[PDB]
């Protein structure tokens, strides 16, 4: 949405932004992994470090990465506008992404969306009239074999219901983040019924190998 | 000056004659009498373009965008 | 010869579906990894290539191509340009869940497989590309690679003997086209997500120009087991062309949707019910079956009652194969709405290089929305068939094809349901 | 549908309907249409001169 | 066994990935170059 | 002596190895229609118009950037070649606005000529027709990015001849704005050359903009002045 | 008219709401439709007689 900057101060460089010299040591590690002659390959990890340090990246951050990695700025603007993570708009301390496409909608994501909606108050896409509760529904995150799923910042949540929704929301309002594991039993990605996996502790190297 | 037009006293100004070869062109222009100037033909020179060299390794040829 | 083959214990490829007694380099050591690998990696890469072509590995991730031919493309005489092994780890195709479990429980077998591949084709470094959605599991892979470096087991002087091999975990930024073969390669380069034209192959010009290759995590994970275990142990499970074990997983409408291994062929009803709970409401309650995940047309009940889950069997059933949504869906749902949300997925995650997939997925998403509300005549649904014929095969990558196929399957099977929907809207308007 | 007077039209409660897109001058077999265009301060494209030779016009 | 053997990833904060990547930048081969340092320079 | 035979419509001709199919067709006289190929820039493959049915293969392949194997047979006038061209031409004309009266390339379009000589005669796609808000690139070049077919030719020209690197693709799906992000007045040398690069009426001349239409003018030989090269 | 929109112009409603109809209208009325080469003769019975056009 609205992929032209439209300057709007609290943007419009130079907005005050800078890294840490410890983060410069991080950037030395990042452009030490990659082969010499192709320094421009680390734009995406360095800009990811910018998104992890500052809450949302401004145009000043992209200009600073253009200063560091001595590329033209326009390719940095391309890569930052292309992907999903790099929210150029400001977001909150906590960023709800409700994954719902084909199996997640088929496992009743609508009560989940309405529970988030009427417990939080604000509609999807936009934010809350404070911080920490921006909300988007997203495409496939990776854990399809469970409930229509919740991503918060670097964490997942599975096996949902509106009272679990109220538990997670009340414990984020109290700050006490729960474990990122699933709910309602099945403590891993498991067949939650009658243990169809192997039962014996596997031996390993003792049984059949050849020419080793 | 009555309508803002472009009149001219030039009947021969609005001709064009399409020919198949320069040889019959010069033969016709010397047959019919009037003096003439002949230019030559310019073609696109065949280059050697390749996508794989557009994604090179140690050359300076690099698309930097794609 | 078997009765199509079915699951057999203790010949599973990996252990630790979830939480076996240990997790460490010592954990994989007691579970039987890094065992006698020095003589394996000192024997010679032609032995690995011949062993792979002997076992007959089928390329995963919806490939349909063998791994042996690709890794025989990788044996170019070494120029000044190095060779790279890039392991794809994205999970698009909603209903995939495939290598999340491997990279969450056993990273050491991925380290096994990438070292076996790099020593066994003349490669030099392994770039492990992980999805940007995978922070915790990515740092689990990081800690496992720290432990492998802490033992000094990989890196320079691999297995003691004089060979260097480094592994670099590169994250993504959230994409689906990076899950493909070559937009992957340019997303490593620092450019944005863009696939490349095919006839210069990544086998000759790749990551910045390295003659490199791309492998999927199931092929990487089976690649040490094929070497350290015997020949035709892996090839005795299924048919002649395809043989091996695949992660058959169910996410949909069953009791306890979950992930298992099986062999290459299975009765699909026995797979769905007798391994993962049971179908919600009985076997008659289902509306349709999808194999493949999301890049594969649907299957009705009368077809799926005899479908064995082989590649050639599903090509004879005019579909493809994949993972984790090999499922049914209930009669109580709008299959038009499910397919239309899948087309919204294909719109929301696709680059806009090629004009035909861009504009065709635009028409298909707007037309599927209009058919959710039923706002046309059947000439429009056959026009949707016509555009889904014209999109396919005129693209750079296979995402246009994967967007073309579900609409094709719907128009193949459920013509009268669309007729009745549009007739109900005709009754609604008048 | 009689073919008479050569009168231009304009928009409902609006400005001039023409564009100076020269299609009428291209199709005019007598070549009686003569158009010179300039755009104005509004940004939209317009004219300056639009002459019909009623002597030449074959209707 | 019927016990969760992970949750060593429960304490992974927002910097630990690149902290680990900084901590694993030794014993490394020198990343062999190709002529120049960049396509434009 | 380093020559490969291609059978363009059965007619054999010798081609230097490594060059494209399209230069072989231009050697024998054929013009496979093209939108993202140009004979001065790098060869991207984003327009899909250059397709051709090469025999003994079920898949139509491109000819903008195809290397030539030994002994081809090229069909430029087959059935599914024409079907692919009509399909791609019907795809292009969906999200392109009705501006052919007011567009500044009435006589010098490319969608118009190739839509006549290869395209369909009826349209579809009743709804839709997205619209991109324009920019203000410079007082020299008038810019309406709605007519932009996202063909990636101004980008390749800028980044490979101008060297300025102020143009880019932004976004995904239909929403790929080709332009400049930071509202910067793109001013460089050779920026006047970009209004002939753009094959559609998306990057036109600002002071010229609405003063003629290219069938009324007549074209005349002349020599460049105020520059030493001419 | 014919259903051949590169030879006869399309009608007004589809001209106002299409894309190819406006393109065919525009180039058909500027250039005229291309005509294959050759020399034809025909003649019909005008009331004076063999009206021939070559
Ligand atoms: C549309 C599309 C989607 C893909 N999705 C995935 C995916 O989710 N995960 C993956 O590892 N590879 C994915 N791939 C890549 C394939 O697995 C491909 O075969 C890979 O580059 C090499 O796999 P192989 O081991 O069979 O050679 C995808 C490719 C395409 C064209
Ligand atoms: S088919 Fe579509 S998604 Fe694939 S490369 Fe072309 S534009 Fe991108
Ligand atoms: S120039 Fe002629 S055809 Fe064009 S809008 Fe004006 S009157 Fe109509
Ligand atoms: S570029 Fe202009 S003349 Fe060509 S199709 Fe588009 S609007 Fe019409
Ligand atoms: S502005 Fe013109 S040249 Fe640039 S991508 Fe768009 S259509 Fe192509
Ligand atoms: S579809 Fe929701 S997790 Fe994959
Ligand atoms: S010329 Fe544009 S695709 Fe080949």
């Amino acid at each position: 949405a609205l992929f032209v900057h439209r300057d709007t101060p609290k943007n419009n460089p130079e907005t005050p932004f800078d890294f840490t010299p410890e983060n410069y040591k991080r950037i030395e590690a990042i452009v030490k992994n990659y082969p010499e002659g192709h320094k421009a390959a680390a734009v995406l990890p360095v800009l990811d470090l910018a998104q992890r340090q500052n809450g949302w990246l401004p145009i000043s951050a992209m200009n600073k990465v253009a200063e560091i990695l001595q590329v033209p700025p326009m390719r940095v603007y391309e890569v930052a506008t292309f992907y999903t993570m790099y929210n150029r708009k400001p977001v909150g301390k906590y960023h709800i992404q409700v994954c719902t496409t084909t199996p997640c909608m088929l496992r009743n994501s609508d009560s989940i969306l309405e529970a988030i909606q009427k417990k939080l108050g604000i509609k999807v896409g936009e934010t809350t009239p404070d911080k920490l509760f921006t909300l988007i529904e997203v495409e496939c995150l990776g854990a399809c074999v469970n409930a229509p799923m919740v991503q918060i910042n670097d964490n997942y949540y599975e096996d949902l219901t509106p009272k679990d929704i109220e538990e997670i929301i009340d414990e984020l309002k109290a700050g006490k983040i729960p474990k990122p594991g699933p709910r309602s039993g099945r403590f891993s990605c498991e067949p939650a019924g009658g243990l169809t996996s192997l039962t014996e502790p596997p031996k390993g190297p003792g049984f059949g190998v050849q020419a080793g | 000056p009555l309508m803002g037009w472009a009149s001219t006293a030039d009947p021969l100004s609005n001709l064009v004659l399409t020919f198949s070869t320069k040889e019959d062109a010069i033969a016709f222009a010397e047959k019919n009498g009037w003096s003439y100037d002949v230019e030559e033909r310019k073609v696109p020179k065949p280059k050697s373009k390749s996508y794989g060299a557009n994604f090179s390794w140690n050359k300076r040829t690099r698309v930097s965008t794609k | 010869k078997t009765s199509f083959g079915s699951l057999k214990d203790e010949d599973r490829i990996f252990t630790n579906l979830y939480g076996r007694h240990d997790w460490r380099l010592k954990g994989a050591q007691s579970r039987g990894d890094w065992y006698k690998t020095k003589e394996i990696l000192l024997k010679g890469p032609d032995w690995i290539l011949g062993e792979v072509k002997t076992s007959g590995l089928r390329g995963r991730g919806g490939a349909g191509f063998p791994t042996g031919l690709k890794w025989s493309f990788m044996n170019k005489p070494s120029d000044g340009r190095p060779k790279y092994l890039v392991v794809n780890a994205d999970e698009g195709e909603p209903g995939t869940c495939k290598d999340r479990e491997i990279i969450r429980h056993d990273p050491h077998k991925l380290v096994e497989g990438c070292l076996v591949g790099g020593r066994a084709m003349g490669a030099r470094a392994a770039y492990i590309y992980i999805r940007g959605e995978f922070y915790n599991e990515a740092s689990n892979l990081q800690v496992a690679i720290r432990e492998a470096y802490e033992a000094g087991l990989i890196g320079k002087n691999a297995c003691g003997s004089g060979y260097d091999f480094d592994v670099f975990v590169v994250r993504g930024a959230g994409a689906y086209i990076c899950g493909e073969e070559t937009a992957l390669i340019e997303s490593i380069e620092g450019k944005q997500g863009k696939p490349r034209l095919k006839p210069p192959f990544p086998a000759d010009v790749g990551v910045f120009g390295c003659p490199t290759t791309v492998a999927n995590v199931e092929t990487v994970a089976v690649s040490p087991t094929i070497c350290r275990r015997g020949g035709a142990w892996f090839a005795s499970f299924g048919r002649e062309r395809n043989s091996g074990t695949k992660l058959f997983n169910i996410s949909g409408h069953v009791n306890n949707p979950c992930t298992v291994e099986e062999e290459m062929s299975v009765p699909l009803k026995e797979l769905i019910e007798k391994h993962a709970g049971g179908v919600t409401g009985g076997w008659d309650n289902l509306l349709a079956v999808i194999p493949g995940g999301s890049s594969t047309p649907l299957i009705p009940k009368s077809v799926c009652e005899t479908v064995l889950m082989d590649f050639d069997a599903l090509i004879q059933a005019q579909t493809g194969l994949g993972t984790a949504a090999v499922i049914v869906m209930d009669r109580s749902t709008d299959i038009v709405k499910a397919i239309a949300r899948l087309i919204e997925f294909y719109k929301h995650e696709s680059c806009g290089q090629c004009t035909p997939c861009r504009e065709g997925v635009d028409w298909m998403n707007k037309v599927m929305a209009r058919f959710v509300r039923g706002d046309a005549r059947p000439a429009e649904i056959d026009s949707l068939w016509e555009i889904s014929k014209q999109i396919e095969g005129h693209t750079i990558c296979a995402l246009g094809d994967g967007a073309a196929w579900p609409v094709q399957g719907l128009i193949r099977h459920f013509r009268p349901e669309l007729e009745e929907r549009m007739q109900r809207f005709a009754q609604q308007h008048q | 549908r009689f073919r008479g007077e050569h009168a231009l039209r304009r928009y409902p409660s609006g400005e001039e309907r023409c564009i100076a897109c020269k299609l009428c001058e291209a199709v005019c077999p007598a070549q009686a249409i003569t158009i010179e265009a300039e755009p104005r301060a509004d940004g939209s494209r317009r004219t300056t001169r639009y002459d019909i030779d009623m002597t030449k016009c074959i209707y | 066994n019927t016990t969760y053997k992970n949750l060593q990833h429960h304490d992974y904060s927002t910097y630990t990935f690149l902290d680990l990547n900084l901590d694993l930048s030794k014993f490394r081969m020198p990343q062999p170059s190709s002529g120049r340092e960049s396509p434009r320079h | 002596s380093n020559l490969i035979e291609v059978f363009v419509d059965g007619q054999s001709v010798m081609v230097e190895p490594g060059t494209t199919v399209l230069q072989a067709c231009e050697k024998v006289g054929m013009q496979i229609p093209r939108f993202c190929y140009h004979e001065r820039l790098s060869v991207a493959g984003n327009c899909r118009m250059c397709l051709v049915e090469i025999e003994k293969a079920p898949k139509v392949v491109a000819a903008c950037a195809m290397p030539v194997m030994k002994g081809w047979n090229i069909l430029t006038n087959s059935e599914k070649t024409k079907k692919a061209r009509e399909g791609v031409m019907e795809f292009l004309l969906a999200n392109h606005p009705l501006d052919c009266p007011i567009c500044d390339q009435g006589g010098e379009c490319d969608l118009q000529d190739q839509s006549m000589m290869f395209g369909s005669d009826r349209s579809r796609f009743l709804e839709g027709k997205r619209a991109v808000e324009d920019k203000n690139i410079g007082p020299l070049v008038k810019t309406i990015m709605t007519r932009c077919i996202q063909c990636t030719r101004c980008i390749r020209f800028a980044s490979e001849i101008a060297g300025v690197d102020d143009l880019g693709t932004t976004g995904r799906g239909n929403d790929m704005q080709v332009g400049t992000y930071i509202e910067k007045m793109f001013m460089s040398e050779l920026s006047g050359n970009i209004i002939d690069i753009c094959p559609v009426g998306a990057l036109t001349s600002k002071p010229y903009a609405f003063t003629a239409r290219p069938w009324e003018t007549r074209k005349t030989e002349s020599i460049d002045v105020m520059d030493a090269v001419g | 008219k014919v259903d051949d929109a590169k030879v006869s112009p399309p009608k007004r409603a589809e001209m106002k709401t299409s894309m190819e109809s406006l393109i065919h209208h525009f180039k058909l009325y500027t250039e005229g439709y291309q005509v294959p080469p050759g020399a034809t003769y025909t003649a019909i019975e005008a009331p004076k007689g063999e009206f021939g056009v070559y």
